[PDB]
């Protein structure tokens, strides 16, 4: 009876946070990938091998690939968009 | 061979490619065609004078290609652009 009583609110929230999934994926949309060592700012750019420095040091290197991945929670479209805004809306990861 | 402390070939020339820069783009493939035409005067100049060590041309986009071919020999930090050789050559004092 109570889920019920309050459908009104539901309906309204998840309209709400759809608008705000097609806002987001008119801003995001694709801009959040990265190469995983930050010199290298294109697709083209982030591939075959590079030389790490392990927590800083210049005198600790050692060899990692290139590799250009999205993150894990991106708006490319509109259900990882929802999801995105969702996770946020629980207050979690959302500085990140 | 003798007179090298390494396993060589005279047929073809070795190329150095530093582990920061990656082979198969379209910079370091195009160094790697219209430099195929040096082995040619790599085997001309050691037949002249036998007694020739490492010819070596250190291209400005990281390559170095060298004669006569022998495995490189951790990790490699090698950079043909920070030897000192290439250094005097490339500008002056
Ligand atoms: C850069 O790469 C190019 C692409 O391979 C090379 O150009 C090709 O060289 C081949 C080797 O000579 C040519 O094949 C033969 O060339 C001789 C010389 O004129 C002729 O017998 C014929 O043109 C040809 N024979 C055939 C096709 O059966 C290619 O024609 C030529 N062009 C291509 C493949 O488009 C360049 O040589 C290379 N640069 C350097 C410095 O080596
Ligand atoms: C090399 O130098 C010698 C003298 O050291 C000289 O006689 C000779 O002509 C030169 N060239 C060759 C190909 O030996």
């Amino acid at each position: 009876v109570a889920i019920r009583t309050i459908g009104n609110i539901m309906i309204v929230t998840t309209l709400l946070q759809f608008m705000f999934a097609c806002i987001g994926v008119q801003l995001f949309k694709g801009k959040f990938y990265r190469c995983t060592d930050e010199a290298k700012s294109n697709p083209e750019e982030c591939r075959g091998l590079f030389i790490l420095y392990k927590d800083g040091d210049v005198d600790s290197p050692v060899v990692r690939e290139r590799i250009w991945q999205n993150s894990d929670f991106n708006f490319d479209n509109v259900l990882s968009a929802m999801m995105a805004l969702f996770t946020v809306s629980t207050f979690e990861g959302w500085p990140a | 061979d003798a007179n090298f402390g390494r396993q060589i070939s005279y047929q073809h020339a070795a190329v150095h490619i530093p582990t920061d820069i990656y082979e198969g783009s379209t910079i370091v493939l195009n160094e790697l065609n219209w430099t195929s035409a040096l082995d040619e005067v790599f085997k001309k100049n050691r037949e002249e004078d036998p007694s020739l060590l490492w010819q070596v041309f250190g291209s400005a986009t990281g390559l170095a290609r060298y004669y006569p071919a022998s495995p490189w020999v951790k990790i490699d930090l090698y950079d043909v652009r920070r030897r000192p050789w290439y250094i005097q050559g490339a500008a002056s004092p």
